[PDB]
């Protein structure tokens, strides 16, 4: 079962650097090149890096030529990409992706991990608060209430919401984070309950904000 | 849209207050299907086409000799005055007409499909131990063509059941929903007693002096020593889900817990809306908008005017927990969302299930009614369908009355005068 | 470079129908176009490659055709889940380019949102800023206009917008809005008003504090 996990992406000031790594398993690793693209904020996605599977053998685009490095070691089972001189344009989400092949240049990629968010920023590193959203009886629509969590006022992407450490799922909505004026994000997760159950049943909400090493547990009562 | 049209969007203003007035006049549509004895009624309606099942039996209505399943498919138009009638359009008549049990009916597509228990030991209900866990699942064209083979009517392959704790699981109830290519028919999970997890300090017994507590974990099965429990919930058959799709069960929450009953799921406004009939001693209408299909989490209505008539041992109004497996189900049909109005017709007696109204309320609140017989007629099962034709809410009961089916077109009415 | 030009740029068409998209690469890039289904907040998926060739365990109601500079995917018989972008990339050679991506939104009979309405917590006021927040739950069409009036005074750049995707499996959006205001502008108002206006709703909903 083929899988590729990112690591090593973070925050970064403009003219830093960073390496980031994949592990990869499933399949035999040494045999295939391998490549890095990456999804700006606006989500146009873009090639970056492409090594052969000997690793003698590096293709980059012109955008990021001198700046980054791809490469691998075949024992560990691990592909790198060494960037730096970064620049606020190379903000984007990391994926690192198997080739079909040995050599690659004509590939598309049928594997790609769950990426790594690089974010080059002057900005520095908060930690978000997370306040409990009250369900009111003036809620009470139909006889289902709504409770959630505001994670507020941190920075950079990403954080996680989870509700009940994973045992609640269905009525979740954590939605997107948005930007405010003052340069941090802001995002708010909500479930949606039998109002019935709000009085028996105790929701918690695990925010976690691996950044700023946070994380918080705000339980939301009635 | 043209002609008949799903309950959706802005529909034309109805009368939103408590009046005497007559304002409702059914309309009796029998005429425009099939007429010995008729029981076991199915009707389903879905994006102006309709489903509809009986079984013709040989004299006694209980007991005599099957002759005939009927499993047919047909189109709901305009029937020209602006009143609207089934017309039916492929029929389909099971080879072995007494194995073909507790028939349900979902529409995609211009298909209708119908899930059936398949049973040589009986009603599955009554002989359950000894049931097979088998089903069959027959999809219909709604609108077939000349030679249209597999497409006019296929009979689809049933292999694989996943059903969780459950020993076996069936149809259970008229018609169900889609969602995309997913039909959730409502069904009925057989649970081994011993397994069935209950607290009876939940049974509501506060003001019932003769009561006990754990009168609810016992008539959760058709006898207090029952091998089963039954408990409700869907079906859940996915069209793209390879060949051979499987069907899985899903329970009904917990939540106002009563005897797995025949049951209903149906869209209004855009949203899914639950009924269970009520078989046990919460005899008070169990009925509300699906918050999820899976898990199946009902927001049931703390209604306080409708129920149906039962037995001397959980009579009409009944709400102390009793030991009791009897009822009649009268489904009701959600009209209008903001104010919570529903339609359906019940039964106007006590202990007796006699004087068939088509009533149009509240939770707390009969609106307007309109009886559609004598205080003397005997009826039974009631399936009542809502829909737009030229926007103007309209809905079709079919409701027992030997016994035969017998099906009123009433047009939900806007002035309260 | 190669560029690629996807075609349209966003679409909308019910479960069922047949939908297609079209990618035109700026130079001869003989079959070697690749298709993307991309979700929210995860690696895209291959869906076809070499313009033609499905990948493993991509559905058949998926195919792609096309050669030299025009190609086009095709789904027919669509799912609630075929929502997301859609992008082509080609792999002809370095450096490897996308197309923009097209949006493929699955449509669905209207539903109106449920409306909750969520007052700041004390926690938060402490602090020194108070954020109300309204949720508009399972409507569709995505298009609602939520408006803060406080005080019937109507509000405007103090409140921002985000909205869940499509749900995977009834195709439904969620939004959340948040009004924004300090400790002091908070304490200076009486009527707090959440607004939806919808297509389901034949009269705008508001739920306040
Ligand atoms: C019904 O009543 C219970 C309390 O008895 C309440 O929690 C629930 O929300 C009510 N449901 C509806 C639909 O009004
Ligand atoms: C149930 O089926 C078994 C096997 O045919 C039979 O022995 C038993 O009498 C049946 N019970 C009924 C029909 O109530
Ligand atoms: C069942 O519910 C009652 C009500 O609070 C409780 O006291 C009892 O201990 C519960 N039993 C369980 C959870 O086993
Ligand atoms: C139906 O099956 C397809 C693939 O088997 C899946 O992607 C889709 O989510 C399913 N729909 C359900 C389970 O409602
Ligand atoms: C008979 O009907 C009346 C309505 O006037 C109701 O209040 C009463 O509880 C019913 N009696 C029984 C035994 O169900």
């Amino acid at each position: 079962e083929v899988k590729l996990v990112e690591s090593g992406g973070g925050l970064v000031k403009p003219g830093g650097s960073l390496k980031l790594s994949c592990a990869a398993s499933g399949f035999s690793f040494r045999n295939y090149a391998m490549s890095w693209v990456r999804q700006s904020p606006e989500k146009r996605l873009e090639w970056v890096a492409e090594v052969s599977s000997g690793g003698g053998y590096t293709y980059y685009p012109d955008t990021v030529t001198g700046r980054f490095t791809i490469s691998r070691d075949n024992a560990k089972n691990i592909l790198y990409l060494e960037m730096s001189s970064l620049r606020s344009e190379d903000t984007a989400m990391y994926y690192c992706t198997r080739d079909p092949d040995s050599s690659g240049y004509l590939a598309w990629f049928a594997y790609w991990g769950q990426g790594t968010l690089v974010t080059v920023s002057a900005a520095s590193t908060k930690g978000p608060s997370v306040f409990p959203l009250a369900p009111s009886s003036k809620s009470t629509s139909g006889g289902t209430a709504a409770l959630g969590c505001l994670v507020k006022d941190y920075f950079p992407e990403p954080v996680t919401v989870s509700w009940n450490s994973g045992a609640l799922t269905s009525g979740v909505h954590t939605f997107p984070a948005v930007l405010q004026s003052s340069g941090l994000y802001s995002l708010s997760s909500v479930v949606t309950v039998p109002s019935s159950s709000l009085g028996t049943q105790t929701y918690i909400c695990n925010v976690n904000h691996k950044p700023s090493n946070t994380k918080v547990d705000k339980k939301v009562e009635p | 849209p043209e002609g008949v049209s799903n309950l959706v969007g802005l529909p034309n203003n109805i009368c939103l207050q408590k009046t005497s007035n007559q304002i409702l006049k059914p309309k009796l549509i029998s005429y425009t299907l099939p007429v010995t004895c008729i029981t076991d009624p199915l009707l389903a309606m879905d994006e102006g086409y309709f489903a509809y099942s009986h079984l013709e039996r040989i004299g006694s209505c209980s007991r005599g000799v099957s002759k005939q399943r009927i499993i047919g498919v047909g189109e709901v138009l305009d029937r020209g005055d602006e009143v609207p009638s089934l017309f039916m359009t492929n029929v389909w008549t099971p080879p072995n007409p007494n194995t073909v049990y507790h028939c349900s009916a979902v529409y995609n597509n211009e298909f209708y499909y119908v899930l059936c228990a398949v049973s040589t030991v009986g009603d599955p209900i009554l002989n359950s131990t000894y049931w097979s866990g088998s089903l069959m699942m027959t999809r219909l064209a709604v609108k077939p063509k000349s030679n249209g083979g597999g497409y006019n009517q296929h009979q689809l392959a049933l292999r694989s059941i996943e059903k969780g704790r459950y020993d076996k699981v069936m149809p259970y109830g008229p018609s169900g929903i889609k969602q995309g290519d997913t039909l959730y028919f409502p069904a009925v999970g057989f649970l081994v007693r011993t397994e069935f997890k209950y607290n009876d300090s939940n049974c509501p017994i506060t003001k019932c002096q003769y009561s006990k507590p754990e009168n609810c974990r016992l008539s959760m099965g058709i006898r207090p020593n029952s091998h089963y429990i039954l408990r409700s919930g869907l079906l859940k058959y996915n069209l793209s889900d390879g060949e051979n799709p499987k069907v899985v069960f899903i329970e009904i929450s917990d939540q106002r817990l009563s005897i797995g009953s025949p049951s209903k799921i149906y869209d209004s406004l855009g949203q899914p809306v639950f009924y269970q009939a009520s078989f046990s001693w919460d005899t008070m209408i169990k009925f509300g908008d699906v918050l999820t299909v899976n898990p199946l989490v009902v927001n049931w209505r703390n209604n306080t005017v409708i129920s149906r008539p039962g037995q001397s041992q959980c009579p009409r109004f009944n709400t102390c927990p009793e030991i009791c497996w009897e009822g009649v189900y009268n489904d009701a049909f959600l009209i209008d969302r903001i104010n919570w109005i529903s339609a359906g017709v019940f039964l106007d007696s006590n202990q007796t299930a006699e004087n068939p109204v088509f009533t149009v309320f509240k939770d707390n609140e009969i609106l307007y009614r309109a009886q559609l017989a004598s205080e003397d007629t005997n009826a039974q099962k009631t399936i009542t369908n809502c829909f737009l034709l030229k926007n103007k809410i309209w809905c079709i009961s079919l409701v027992e009355i030997v016994i035969r089916p017998k099906l009123f077109a009433v047009k939900i009415p806007e002035q309260c005068t | 470079d190669i560029l690629l030009t996807q075609s349209p740029a966003s679409l909308s068409a019910s479960v069922g129908e047949t939908v297609t998209i079209t990618c035109r690469a700026s130079e001869n890039i003989n079959s070697y176009l690749a298709w993307y289904q991309q979700k929210q907040g995860k690696s895209p998926q291959l869906l076809v490659y070499n313009a033609k060739t499905l990948a493993e365990g991509v559905p058949s109601r998926f195919s792609g055709s096309g050669s030299d500079t025009q190609f086009s995917l095709k789904i027919n018989t669509l799912q609630p889940e075929d929502f997301g972008t859609y992008y082509c990339q080609h792999h002809s050679g370095t450096p490897y380019t996308f197309g923009g991506g097209t949006k493929l939104e699955i449509k669905r009979t209207v539903a109106a949102p449920s409306v909750f309405i969520f007052p700041p917590s004390d926690e938060q006021l402490k602090s020194g800023t108070a954020s109300v927040v309204c949720l508009l739950n399972n409507f569709y069409p995505r298009e609602a206009k939520v408006q803060w009036k406080v005080d019937n005074a109507l509000q405007s750049g103090n409140s921002q917008e985000s909205v869940t995707e499509q749900d995977s499996k009834d195709s439904t959006y969620s939004l959340s809005s948040t009004l924004t205001l300090s400790k002091a502008d908070y304490e200076k108002h009486k009527v707090y008003a959440c607004e939806v206006t919808h297509q389901g709703l034949s009269s705008p909903v508001t739920k306040s504090f």
